[PDB]
RNA sequence: UCGAGAGGGAAACAGCCCAGAGCAUCGACUAAGGCCCCUAAGCGUACGCUAAGUGGGAAAGGAGCCGACAAUGUAGCGGGGCUCAAGCGUACCGCCGAAGUCGUGUCAUUGCGUGAUGGGUAGGGGAGCGUCGUGUGCCGGGUGAAGCAGCCGCGGAAGCGAGUUGUGGACGGUUCACGAGUGAGAAUGCAGGCAUGAGUAGCGAUACACACGUGAG
RNA sequence: GGAGCGGAGUGAAAUAGUACCUGAAACCGUGUGCCUACAAGCCGUGGGAGCGUUCGUGACUGC
């Protein structure tokens, strides 16, 4: 019953949201909300408005209204595009700085 | 029951029925019928060694097939001079399925 | 006429790497690293390939003596006492009868221990 | 045809028990090495152990040649700076008999992950009883050839 | 030495390599070296071995039998088809060379556009044009003035 | 200080495996 | 001899001892060196010497011994152990031991089926692989070209496949010649992208707290 | 909230979606077969048991 959303260019560095979607692997859809819900990491916020999509997808698209028998079958963050700007040091110098992107994917499955 | 067979300076263990791979005996054809010099002789428990019987007895082998084994890639090479050959070799073998072992 | 030499380059970079499938940390991914270790395991295989039949043959003298040392015949003198019964049969396959047929192997120190002199110390 | 090269079932295992009254320390390493190492039998391979365990009563009794016995040490350094201890044989053999002898043959062994695992199949002990009495140990003479 | 600016040394212990110019050989954008420039591939080739290729070619082509003569090509007006027509009797092979003196117009008019048709001066008849021509046709004028 | 060589991936990642956050 | 020399031995040890590697071989015999275990082959046979672990470092000199004596940790046999020699001397017997030699198969240079020959840096000569383009003849392509990623085969090398699969969606193969911006792994080389350091240092000089409100926050 | 995405539709083709023909490598992930917590490793190579969606991995051992 693979139903899935994903969210591209949400401006998080891939390892912060990596840290995150490492919690919500497999475990129940509500379930991972809950824990979501009461995280303090700020990646936590992005994440979860797409594990929302998932579900809403799962129970429109493909009629699976119970969100209850699913889990999260995938779950994966993806690179992407890497901004670059520059910071001014000490003795006229400058050293680069990446603000990182990342692609967020979420995938629920009927149990 | 089984006999040790020369063939091309290499001995093997042979029994009626048994294909193997031998150098290559280039005047055989395939189907050709060629005969290998015993050095032993095992039939249970008798066991003939002794050469001046041997020397009578030759097993009897058809050739079956002709074929090139695995390709092996060489290299020579010493560092810091540059020096580097590579050369590949494939060894040509012939199977021959052994017949007869006369006793 | 340029030449734009993308085309013939990676002719021999994806024969390298193919050969390096298989190695250990960066000698599998990057070509010069991995050019310069199938090399050495080119060399490697040159020297261990023609030193694996000093390699086997040291094995089967281990095998050969150990079974002759169970029927009282050391392997220095198995071995003089065959040839002294021009009952040649090579190594490869003389320590094939120890292991499955011990009633051959056995057979054929009797005709090692009797092709034997008498004294064997004793001036020849 | 290829040579054959034992598998994991090949092997049976005996048990040997080396009386070491009086015997020379190094003549009952090399015997007990050899044992130890499966180089006797003829499913012998240099990388699998094939050997039996060896036994050892009468570890407190084995014969020393010569001045060994106040002349021969046994060095252990600790890390630590001047962390070298050494122990007389003298001192080492008159208490601490079993260690000694299986330090002999442990040298007598290769230092691989593998003669780590050859040498577990040796207990030594000081006295004429064994607990290993349900293992039948058949007794070992020691004997050269001709 | 000609791309456009690279005058200036780019910098001075810099810890970088050394460089003379922005526009070395080495560099992205940088010159070209030993890079092609404008020349004459003409040969001088003897006057003999051209006259001798000449002879042979056309030797070759008769000894085969594919030299043919015609007393012209097209009759009065001018007409793509006569002159088709008037090869497709002598010859279905794909390659054709013509030669026709140049004040004959009704001949070059005629030809010159025929897919396989080569048209050539007696004058400036010429090793090339006779190999790759399966078929040498000669007007009579033309045949005349090249042999004289 | 600096770094004398590039890290191995295995060393790397045996660290950066350590930077993992906690089920709540 | 190394340089320009692989292989075996001396524990490791370019120059020492043995020996000159065309390629394959799960056959045999040997060279230097070895045959108690590590480690292939002798706890070899017989006579004699050594009591010092001499062997396993050294002098004048003194009666195999003394003389003998530096600094991280045994540390002057490679280690274990060795006088119940596994030490030195002299005979006898045998065996292990290399890419040496023989055996077997196969390729190449050279002289006349046969003889010799084929380690190699600087360097000299020869024969070729691959990329792009041109002339020429013969061919392929929406029935799926180039390019990329595999699979299965092929060549002595550079490499190949008018084999095949996927992606791709419009240009290629090949004979004989011809031309070259024709082959990169290094120049503290040049440009673009991306790693390691690392979720690390820093976040730029003294104090903000509470209530309500807006607000998806 | 938007961004973005899942259906739907156009298109021959939507991993052709105005970040867009082809989409290599470095680099970053998910799943999966094997090995890996008594071991000293120019990371390979010879021998070799075991396991498995000839092939993949490679306990142990020689160099």
């Amino acid at each position: 019953m693979e139903a899935r959303a994903q969210a591209r260019y949400i401006r998080v560095t891939p390892m912060k949201a990596r840290r995150v979607v490492d919690l919500i692997r497999g475990m129940d859809a509500t379930e991972a909300q809950a824990v979501l819900r009461f995280a303090p990491q700020a990646a936590s916020v992005p994440v979860k408005k797409v594990l929302d999509s998932a579900i809403a997808n799962a129970a429109h698209n493909y009629d699976h209204t119970d969100a209850s028998s699913l889990f999260i079958s995938e779950a994966f963050v993806d690179e992407g595009p890497t901004l670059k700007r520059f910071r001014p040091r000490a003795q006229g110098r400058a050293y680069r700085i990446r603000k990182r992107t990342s692609h967020i994917t979420v995938v629920v499955s009927s149990k | 029951m089984y006999a040790i067979v020369r063939s091309g300076g290499r001995q093997h263990k042979v029994a009626v029925g048994d294909i193997v791979e031998v150098d290559k005996i280039s005047t055989a054809k395939v189907g050709d019928t060629v005969e290998l010099s015993t050095l032993l002789v095992v039939d249970g428990d008798a066991v003939t060694s002794d050469p001046w019987v041997l020397a009578g007895i030759k097993v009897q082998a058809e050739v079956v097939d002709h074929h090139k084994g695995a390709k092996i890639d060489i290299l020579r090479y010493k560092n810091k001079t540059g020096y580097r050959r590579r050369q590949g070799h494939r060894q040509q073998y012939t199977a021959i399925k052994v017949t007869a072992i006369p006793t | 006429a340029r030449v734009k030499r993308a085309v013939n380059a990676h002719k021999k970079r994806r024969a390298i790497l193919e050969q390096a499938s298989g190695y250990r940390g960066q000698r599998s991914r990057l070509y010069r690293k991995a050019k310069e270790q199938v090399t050495h395991s080119l060399v490697y295989n040159y020297n261990d390939r023609k030193k694996r039949k000093g390699d086997f043959r040291q094995l089967w003298i281990q095998r050969i003596n150990a079974a002759a040392r169970a029927n009282g015949i050391t392997y220095n003198r198995f071995i003089q006492g065959l040839k002294a019964a021009n009952v040649e049969v090579d190594r490869k396959i003389l320590a094939e009868l120890a292991v499955n047929d011990a009633n051959a192997f056995a057979a054929l120190v009797e005709v090692a221990q009797k092709a034997l002199p008498s004294d064997v110390n004793a001036p020849k | 045809m290829r040579t054959y090269s034992p598998k994991p079932g090949d092997v049976t295992r005996q048990w040997h028990v080396i009386d070491a009254q009086d015997v020379v320390l190094g003549r009952l390493a090399t015997t007990a090495a050899t044992l130890l190492r499966g180089k006797h039998k003829p499913i012998y391979a240099p990388h699998v152990d094939a050997g039996d365990f060896v036994i050892i009563i009468n570890a407190d009794k084995v014969h020393l040649s010569g001045n060994k016995r106040t002349q021969k040490m046994a060095y252990r350094h600790s890390g630590y700076p001047g962390g070298l201890r050494s122990v007389r044989y003298d001192d080492l053999l008159a208490n601490n008999p079993e260690k000694a002898v299986e330090k002999a043959v442990k040298g007598m062994l290769p230092k691989n992950s593998l003669g780590r695992q050859m040498l577990s199949k040796l207990k030594v002990y000081a006295g004429e009883n064994h607990p290993h009495a349900a293992q039948q140990p058949v007794p070992f003479e020691i004997t050269q050839v001709a | 030495g000609e791309v456009r600016g690279g005058g200036k040394k780019p910098y001075r212990g810099t810890g970088r390599a050394r460089q003379g110019s922005t526009r070395a050989p080495q560099f992205a954008g940088g010159g070209v070296v030993h890079g092609p420039v404008p020349r004459d591939y003409s040969q001088r080739t003897p006057k003999k071995m051209k006259a001798a290729a000449l002879r042979g070619a056309l030797s070759d082509r008769a000894r085969h039998s594919r030299i043919h003569v015609v007393t012209g090509v097209v009759e009065g007006e001018i007409s793509t088809k006569a002159a088709k027509t008037l090869f497709g009797k002598i010859s279905e092979r794909k390659n054709l060379l013509l030669v026709v003196e140049r004040s004959d117009e009704a001949a070059w008019l005629s030809a010159r556009n025929l897919p396989q048709v080569h048209i050539l001066e007696p004058g400036q008849l010429n090793t090339y044009d006779v190999l790759v021509s399966d078929d040498v046709v000669f007007t009579k004028a033309a045949f005349e003035s090249f042999v004289s | 200080a600096v770094p004398k060589r590039k890290m191995s991936r295995s060393n790397t990642r045996h660290r950066r495996s350590q930077w993992k956050a906690a089920v709540p």
